[PDB]
DNA sequence: GTGAGGAGTCCATG
């Protein structure tokens, strides 16, 4: 956050996370708000921070508030959200206002584009994901079936020797916790591919316009 | 509804109406019942002689 | 202490 605020010519920043920062974490929210206020006072800017960005908040209030506050008053916006939250809501764009913007609005398309002028994110924070092993929340047998299916698929493809697979199955049958399962999973080569896929999907979904800044 | 070829509309109005009458949409059971109005349910109940049952 | 470190959803049945 401090590194972003140090940058003079920027307006937007969306820091993807893996936990929801709501009133349940009001203490850390207040700590972050106080730090942001102090850092804004250090420079000469006015910054507005949005908290509690969830699916329920999106369906109750709407995403148009950020767009309304972006093209009406000069300032900078910081948004906190998680990976799974941005799975059902698409097109996070906003109308532009060339009077407030500077001169770093270089068009990218080689041909003329019709309709209005719109932009997208120019700064994104990425975080290492968490548990990537599937689970079920319908009954007690379904979860065990899912775990056994994952173990057998990993053994079949070739990422686990028979010894490791048999030991993992025996431990899972006689009672086990999530931490041991994740520890066993993290030592294969599928974990890196999953993390890379998630990072690629996250970075791809940001950027749908042709009004790109000088620096991203 | 909107499509042009060489700056000229491709389909007429009747052809557009025929084209738009070939696509269906199937939601869950709960929403389908709520989409129906009172007249449709009343007509169906009268037609099949289901109004007798209490 | 020893591992790791959480939100999100579709549909059927009295």
């Amino acid at each position: 956050i401090k590194a972003f605020i140090s940058s003079p010519d920027n307006r937007y920043m969306l820091s993807l996370l893996n936990r929801t920062l709501d009133t349940t974490r009001q203490n850390i929210n207040d700590f972050i708000q106080f730090c942001c206020d102090k850092w804004a006072k250090e420079f000469n800017v006015k910054t507005k921070t949005f908290f509690g960005v969830n699916a329920d908040w999106m369906r109750l209030v709407g995403y148009d508030e950020i767009s309304k506050h972006l093209n009406t008053e000069l300032g900078k916006v910081v948004v906190f959200s998680t990976y799974a939250s941005m799975g059902a809501g698409k097109n996070p764009d906003y109308a532009v206002n060339l009077a407030l913007e500077g001169e770093s609005l270089i068009s990218v398309a080689d041909v003329t584009y019709s309709t209005q002028l719109r932009s997208d994110i120019d700064s994104i924070y990425l975080e290492k994901p968490t548990q990537l092993l599937l689970s079920d929340d319908y009954s007690h047998t379904a979860n065990q079936l899912c775990q056994f299916h994952q173990i057998l698929s990993l053994q079949e493809n070739g990422e686990l020797s028979p010894k490791s697979a048999e030991n993992w199955c025996r431990q899972q049958l006689m009672g086990m916790s999530r931490e041991r399962s994740l520890q066993q999973y993290h030592q294969t080569s599928d974990y890196q591919s999953a993390v890379r896929k998630y990072i690629e999907q996250a970075v791809g979904r940001a950027g749908r316009t042709s009004l790109k800044r000088k620096q991203i | 509804e909107k499509q042009t070829v060489k700056g000229e509309p491709r389909f007429t109005l009747e052809q557009q109406e025929y084209l738009k009458a070939q696509i269906v949409h199937l939601p869950n059971q709960s929403e389908q019942l709520l989409q129906c109005s009172d007249a449709v349910l009343n007509d169906v109940l009268i037609g099949f002689n289901l109004n007798a049952e209490r």
